[PDB]
């Protein structure tokens, strides 16, 4: 399920971007179930993010985000967000932290992060989380679950 | 049936919070180290960053199971539309408040790391904002049990009352 | 008076249970169903709070020094978003789990000073939505048993 989890990414983070006004086409040069699963996530992101963004700006802000220091930050923070195991709202959140950090990023004139997490992301989806996903139905659970 | 979704998603919500609360007063415990290193100072961030974000896909995770049981009720015919009603209003009132309590907790935690670093004094001042911050987050874990308790039981009065 | 009759009535009943008299630390009708109904949802709401969280009153943090605060954190924080009975339920037992804490711990003079406390907030923040809500007889219609 490599390319649809890489898919995944893109329209999330792409639609993320766009709520702050960027066009993810500058930071990148990259059917009816798809759809769906992409529209779950982005309504769970934006349902999450509702009751959390001013605060979840701090986060972010707190990580102290550069193109140096980036990486370690991103994986340290998802390694403890799963620690001791997964569900469908950690993965929401997973999610939702990409996206602000990439917001973050463009906001600090850091784009070259974008596409960057971006690849984190999907590498750790594809790596991390798709084993439990598939043991739990694959996406469409997500779907039914979300609404 | 209703009654156990209802108080399942709020003793689920109410838990990640003391979880939370305990997990921030430990990490302010460990910056209160005296010989912390920057290499720990940032693994400190990265832990609190992650509890955060942790309870808010927990708490989230119960909510949304505890709106699909719901739903099922309703389509078993186990509730009728306006005790449905009145289940959905409360897992969105506990979404709500276990929300608010979670970013209280990490902007307290965030004043306190502040106070901490700039407000520099003797371990009094600063042993003093650390036993602060655990009397608040405790104040809040202890609020959150208690309105989650409510809710519930007057939810069940309320569909009493229908 | 009659709030704080009540505040009075069911803290004598949940320190009585506790193995204290609130004698050692300090309508007519009507009143008394008001006083039976609140001790019964209280009895309820720590089976409850028992049952998801275990144990209460070893939990509230209180000394001489903080217990205001001990009182006035946690009741704000309770009713930051809104008022219902059960939370008002919450609001009682929480005061009666603060007055068994502070006795347990031998500092028996804040048994009155909570009590007090209380009955200024049930007469200053919370009267006005209880008398708009049927007042406390609708909370003996829909918790009495």
């Amino acid at each position: 399920m490599s390319q649809s989890n890489r898919e995944l990414v893109v329209d999330f983070l792409s639609y993320k971007l766009s709520q702050k006004g960027y066009s993810w086409s500058q930071f990148s040069d990259v059917g009816t179930e798809s759809e769906a699963v992409k529209q779950a996530l982005r309504e769970a992101g934006d349902e999450f993010e509702l009751r959390y963004r001013r605060a979840f700006s701090d986060l972010t802000s707190q990580l102290h985000i550069t193109p140096g220091t980036a990486y370690q930050s991103f994986e340290q923070v998802v390694n403890e967000l799963f620690r001791d195991g997964v569900n469908w709202g950690r993965i929401v959140a997973f999610f939702s932290f990409g996206g602000a950090l990439c917001v973050e990023s463009v906001d600090k004139e850091m784009q070259v992060l974008v596409s960057r997490i971006a690849a984190w992301m999907a590498t750790y989806l594809n790596d991390h989380l798709e084993p439990w996903i598939q043991e739990n139905g694959g996406w469409d659970t997500f779907v039914e679950l979300y609404g | 049936d209703a009654k156990k979704v209802a108080k399942k998603a709020a003793d689920q919500a109410a838990n990640r919070i003391r979880e939370l609360a305990q997990v921030l007063v430990e990490l302010l415990k460990e910056a209160l180290k005296l010989d912390l290193t920057q290499e720990m100072r940032k693994k400190l961030i990265e832990r609190y960053a992650a509890a955060i974000i942790r309870a808010i896909g927990d708490i989230n995770n119960a909510i949304y199971q505890a709106k699909q049981e719901a739903e099922k009720l309703k389509k078993a015919g186990l509730v009728d539309s306006d005790q449905l009603d009145a289940l959905l209003r409360a897992l969105d009132e506990l979404q709500k408040v276990a929300s608010k309590a979670a970013n209280q907790l990490g902007r307290l935690f965030e004043e306190a790391l502040k106070r901490l670093d700039k407000d520099n004094g003797g371990e009094e001042e600063k042993d003093r904002t650390a036993k602060w911050f655990e009397f608040e987050a405790r104040a809040i874990a202890i609020a959150l049990t208690l309105a989650a308790i409510g809710d519930v039981f007057d939810l069940e009065k309320e569909w009493r009352k229908l």
